[PDB]
């Protein structure tokens, strides 16, 4: 699904209108929803979590608004950013950054 | 030899000037190498005027100005020219006359030499060269002076000893060798005390 | 930002190009289909160099080219072409009628449009600071030097 | 320029006086309705502030064909006139200076100067240096007010004015 969006014209034509869907917001939930579980011992899924981080780092650099929106979770990223560690590739806290 | 080529003479250093605008004529009885201008007081006697940052002078052999080098300036005199030395140390200006006639380069520079900083002051002098014979006039006597009116006078310049009871006291580089300590700072030779 | 790099038209050119190179449309460009446009285009290639410039723009790693990093491949092409002509557009914006110099009345124009007025002295103040010929006009290479009017 | 050098001192009373006069008139009625134009502020004063400047351009054009010969006179007889108090020489100091006065007031003088200078690519510097050429001796090279034959001449004829005043003077000059 992220890939497809990510391959849709309209996801970087229209930022506004994927802003006003809570397209960031609904993605960053599912993200922490598998960080929360397993939080200390073991992150599984590690590849949705990458695609994830990953989505929303493209989301950022589409327009400042964009990134704005994104500044917003920055402390919520950051506490999740703890364990971000133990995955490689695109983490919480290189969404924060 | 190269050092009995050229004899420079300059005042005493205790007419050093800081201040004012200052006027005086040199005389070029013949047409060779003769140079004439304004120096430094710590002027180095075995050195060519305006070979260092010591000296502005202007080479009338030529028609070159000299101050760390030399550069086209003026006309080359003539027997019996008179070169009017100006110094203006309000605007830092230079100004050299032949004749009653500004100098000029090749621009529409009417002054020498600009953006001379005063430091110690300056002194007038003068060099010869081998067979030239030049007439230094300082301008006690007012009088004397063959074009001081013509330019100069109206600018506000004065002669340099307008108001002087002895004629100035002048020094002369003397080519007779003598024993001098070695100076702590030579740039080729040092001494060691062991 | 893509959004300040790229419009909405340019956008739609480079997905149509994208999808000229995923004849698959699987959303990824592999060597093969990269190999294969080269071709088309005269080009003969081999694998070794042929991964070499996926790499290049490869961000995660992966092997393959996708959509955000094709577009981010092309935001980078469009910002890096111009790097200290700024000037030039500047030195335009006060010379109206096109030629090289600045005129005191292509000033006053650029100055009308602007928030601060002059009361038609002081433009020559600041012209004739800036023209060091004098000849009444600033030119490019004026310009550039030092700029104030 | 070239057969000035050989003029003689009677050139001074018989030509160039009465022909810087005119000059002098004709810039103090210029400026005289510059003036008139600027009292009474009106939408027609730009119709009629063209008027002057055509008035100054053609000025500038007369001034610039006899300050270049006056320039050449001046410095060949500035000598004698300095050495020997000359009526005529202090006459011509005044014609000058009023000139000169007129260009530093009036704005619209120095505009039309400048553009008369640029436009016929007048050197303004062979006019000052030909003399130095003549005895076989970058920054504002389009135009500068230093090199103004306006407020060169008036440079070169400064020391004809300054002789007629006694030193005693100098004092009344500084509150004046
Ligand atoms: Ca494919
Ligand atoms: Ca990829
Ligand atoms: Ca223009
Ligand atoms: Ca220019």
């Amino acid at each position: 699904s992220i890939g497809n969006i990510m391959n849709n014209k309209v996801f970087y034509q229209h930022p506004n209108l994927m802003r006003a869907l809570g397209m960031h917001e609904t993605v960053m939930e599912v993200m922490v929803n598998v960080l929360g579980g397993g939080e200390t011992k073991e992150i599984r899924f590690p590849k949705m979590v990458t695609s994830c981080c990953r989505f929303l780092c493209y989301f950022c650099r589409i327009s400042r608004q964009n990134q704005r929106s994104m500044f917003d979770h920055l402390s919520y990223l950051l506490e999740n950013s703890g364990i971000g560690l133990g995955m490689q590739g695109s983490t919480p806290l290189d969404v924060a950054a | 030899s190269r050092w009995d080529r050229v004899r420079i003479f300059r005042a005493e250093k205790s007419y050093t000037v800081q201040s004012g605008r200052w006027y005086f004529e040199f005389e070029a009885v013949t047409t060779g190498e003769m140079r004439v201008g304004w120096a430094r007081p710590e002027l180095r006697p075995d050195v060519e005027l305006g070979a260092d940052e010591l000296a502005y002078v202007f080479n009338g052999h030529r028609g070159q100005r000299w101050h760390l080098g030399s550069e086209p300036f003026g006309r080359p005199w003539q027997s019996g020219d008179v070169v009017g030395c100006m110094i203006d140390l309000t605007e830092n200006t230079i100004i050299f006359t032949l004749n009653g006639e500004v100098l000029m380069s090749d621009s529409g520079s009417e002054t020498a030499f600009r953006e001379i900083e005063i430091g110690d002051g300056f002194l007038p002098v003068c060099s010869l060269g081998p067979g030239q014979v030049g007439h230094l006039n300082l301008g006690q006597d007012v009088s004397s002076l063959r074009f001081f009116a013509i330019c100069g006078l109206q600018e506000g310049f004065e002669p340099f000893a307008i108001n002087m009871q002895r004629p100035v006291t002048t020094w002369f580089s003397k080519s007779l060798p003598q024993f001098e300590p070695v100076p702590p700072e030579h740039p080729h030779y040092e001494v060691a005390r062991m | 930002h893509m959004a300040d790099q790229l419009t909405e038209e340019q956008i739609a050119e480079f997905k149509e190009a994208f999808s000229l190179f995923d004849k698959d449309g699987d959303g990824t460009i592999t060597t093969k289909e990269l190999g294969t446009v080269m071709r088309s285009l005269g080009q003969n290639p081999t694998e070794a160099e042929l991964q070499d410039m996926i790499n290049e723009v490869d961000a995660d790693g992966n092997g393959t080219i996708d959509f955000p990093e094709f577009l981010t491949m092309m935001a980078r092409k469009m910002k890096d072409t111009d790097s200290e002509e700024e000037i030039r557009e500047a030195f335009r914006v006060f010379d109206k009628d096109g030629n090289g110099y600045i005129s005191a009345a292509e000033l006053r124009h650029v100055m009308t449009n602007l928030g601060e007025k002059l009361t038609d002295e002081e433009v020559d103040e600041m012209i004739r600071e800036a023209d060091i010929d004098g000849d009444g006009q600033v030119n490019y290479e004026e310009f550039v030097q030092m700029m104030t009017a | 320029q070239p057969i000035v050098s050989r003029a003689r001192p009677e050139l001074l009373h018989s030509h160039f006086i009465p022909t810087i006069g005119r000059l002098r008139k004709r810039a103090g009625k210029v400026v005289a309705e510059e003036e008139q134009l600027r009292l009474e502020a009106k939408a027609e004063a730009e119709e009629g502030e063209l008027l002057v400047r055509d008035e100054f351009s053609v000025l500038c054009r007369d001034l610039y064909a006899l300050y270049p010969l006056l320039i050449r006179y001046v410095d060949n007889n500035r000598a004698h006139w300095l050495t020997e108090p000359n009526a005529n020489a202090e006459e011509l100091f005044r014609m000058v200076g009023e000139i000169f006065i007129y260009w530093s007031k009036s704005h619209n003088f120095k505009r039309e100067e400048q553009n008369f200078v640029v436009q016929n690519e007048i050197n303004n510097m062979s006019f000052l240096t030909a003399d130095s050429k003549s005895k076989m001796a970058r920054r504002g090279d389009r135009y500068s007010v230093q090199t103004s034959l306006i407020v060169a001449t008036l440079k070169k004829m400064l020391p004809i004015g300054l002789n007629m005043c006694a030193p005693t003077d100098q004092d009344l000059i500084m509150l004046a």
